[PDB]
């Protein structure tokens, strides 16, 4: 038979936001650590 | 009935009792000589066919088919097993030679439509797998076709009613049904595609689509 | 007597069209030709306001599809749509989902107001 092309998984916006907005408050995390260091 | 009963043996469905068709494909090279028959080497095609043994098919079905080019049970094999490899060259010429030799089969459409439709020309793939499937209903490779075309198209919901169609013509074989599970995950209602992957599986226990989906 | 039954249905007298068209379905010699007097006949009892008495001329209709080796007609396609709209409403989201998917080969505008029902069942089921 046609054999149908497979579902590729999509990495998706919402989680790449969710991950660069983690990464804002990591950094922002030890800045004032580094000013009160 | 000693060669008759393996030979009556070796037609029946492949997905069940594999070993066994190998075994009575051996019976029947040896010691009666049948090695070179058109037969046997279909059958072997379709084990290839069924395990996805893609690059099998194209040697041994180019193997016989030169021999004789135009054997209408042996074709949808190659034609599956050429777009799954992804050439256009050798499927224009065969394509183009059957159109002019057997015009009013479906076999030519159904090629010519794989042909367009590995071109990524879907709206004339449409047209094409169209007049195959009118030609010849029982012929579930055109519907399945049909329903690819819609679904690479853009649009599904006609894709639904599509799959869900060609399920119902063919009761009994898993793959309609697993491409309309496929659609159903493209239409996020999983609860259902639940039960099809389900029963799909129940009959295909080691296959990539399968598992993949 | 089916004309009997469409000159009192125009002429509002549905208490007695009901009992014209009865006769007429035991006059009939073959139970196929009762798929146009059994649609009719439901629609005047939900006239009459009494749901629950046309569910059984509704299950006569659409049996007589089956027992036709699937005829598909048109008045049984109008007959499936009703059918699975009231289960619905019943909460029984399975028994409407098997009606649906049976009349998937009627007119453009039947097909979409069954898938549109087999998708809301389907989630639901």
């Amino acid at each position: 038979m046609i054999r149908r092309a497979p579902t590729t998984l999509q990495l998706s916006h919402d989680d790449v936001t969710s991950l660069i907005d983690d990464l804002n408050e990591q950094k922002l995390k030890q800045q004032l650590n580094i000013e009160k260091t | 009935k000693e060669i008759m009963k393996n030979l009556y043996k070796i037609n029946l469905s492949k997905y069940i009792n594999t070993e066994d068709i190998t075994k009575s494909n051996e019976i029947l090279a040896k010691d009666y000589k049948l090695a070179d028959n058109v037969d046997v080497v279909r059958s072997k095609v379709d084990i290839c066919y069924t395990q996805c043994k893609f690059n099998e098919c194209l040697e041994l079905c180019e193997t016989v088919l030169e021999n004789d080019e135009f054997n209408t049970n042996i074709l949808p094999a190659y034609i599956g097993c050429l777009y799954e490899l992804s050439n256009k060259n050798k499927l224009f010429l065969l394509s183009h030679r059957l159109a002019e030799t057997f015009p009013k089969s479906a076999i030519t459409w159904f090629s010519v439509a794989t042909y367009y439709m590995s071109l990524d020309r879907i709206s004339e793939a449409q047209k094409y797998y169209s007049k195959s499937s009118i030609l010849d209903p029982s012929f579930a490779a055109a519907w399945l076709g049909f329903a690819h075309t819609y679904a690479l198209e853009g649009e599904q919901d006609q894709a639904l009613t599509a799959y869900s169609t060609a399920s119902r013509f063919f009761p009994g074989m898993h793959l309609p049904k697993l491409f309309l599970g496929m659609q159903f995950m493209a239409m996020n209602s999983l609860n259902l595609a639940e039960s099809y992957f389900v029963l799909a599986y129940d009959i295909c226990p080691n296959d990539p689509l399968v598992l993949n989906e | 007597w089916q004309v009997l039954g469409e000159c009192y249905s125009k002429t509002g007298n549905k208490v007695e069209a009901i009992k014209c068209y009865k006769r007429s379905i035991k006059a009939s010699q073959t139970v196929d030709q009762n798929t146009s007097i059994y649609y009719r006949l439901a629609q005047l009892y939900e006239e009459l306001e009494d749901l629950q008495e046309c569910k059984k001329f509704m299950m006569k209709c659409v049996d007589v599809e089956e027992l036709l080796e699937g005829i598909v007609t048109d008045e049984t396609v109008k007959a499936r749509l009703w059918l699975a709209i009231f289960e619905i409403k019943a909460g029984n989201y399975q028994l409407a989902y098997d009606y649906a998917m049976g009349v998937s080969s009627g007119t453009s505008q039947e097909i979409e107001e069954a898938r549109m029902l087999a998708r809301e069942c389907r989630r639901h089921m």
